[PDB]
């Protein structure tokens, strides 16, 4: 499960 | 098309989604899950949580891996064109 800060 | 001047650490928003990590079942799109307070995105308005990202400096993001979308968003100068 991947959620990323951009 | 939302134009943004990237700031110190970034565009100022977070993403989920992408092939191999479907945010919504059967969908590989990249969705904006968070808008950091005071980041460039916030201050500039135009983008909000839930928006589906289409492109970055027209590198289409419709169906790419999560990491490809990350890189696509890290490797774009101080000037950036969104979706």
């Amino acid at each position: 499960r991947r959620e990323t800060q951009v | 098309e939302i134009k943004l001047i990237k700031g110190p650490k970034g565009l100022g928003f977070s993403i989920a989604g992408g092939v191999g990590n479907q945010h919504i079942p059967g969908d590989n799109s990249i969705y904006v899950t968070k808008i950091i307070e005071g980041g460039a995105a916030h201050k500039d308005g135009k983008l909000q949580i839930g928006d589906k990202l289409l492109a970055v400096n027209s590198v289409c993001l419709e169906e790419v891996t999560h990491e490809e979308a990350v890189t696509a968003l890290k490797n774009t100068s101080d000037f950036v064109y969104l979706k």
